[PDB]
């Protein structure tokens, strides 16, 4: 999944 | 009933901070949609995770003061990168 921090 | 309120997570002693985002739309009615930066993931035992007050499907209104409504999700993500390790969010939730 993209867009993770 | 929806809520806005504040939430500061550390990530210290942790890889991150542990959300997952998304752009998303709910719609705000009856004939009308807001859209803004929804919390799709949580990572478990990750701050966001422990910190217990973070909801999958909450949006983000702000990230340490800055108005992220119409921000793309790798403006979010860079935002977050830039901060030490803390981030204070303004979430509305329910």
């Amino acid at each position: 999944t993209e867009f993770c921090a | 009933g929806e809520l806005i309120h504040m939430v500061t997570l550390d990530k210290t002693g942790k890889k991150s901070f542990g959300i997952c985002i998304v752009r998303g739309e709910v719609k705000d009615s009856p004939n009308t949609k807001t859209t803004g930066i929804f919390i799709k993931g949580i990572v478990p035992d990750s701050p966001a995770h422990l910190c217990g007050r973070l909801k999958v499907g909450d949006r983000i209104l702000s990230l340490n003061g800055k108005d992220v409504r119409n921000s793309t999700e790798q403006a979010v993500i860079d935002l977050i990168k830039e901060a030490d390790f803390k981030i204070e969010l303004e979430i509305q939730t329910f």
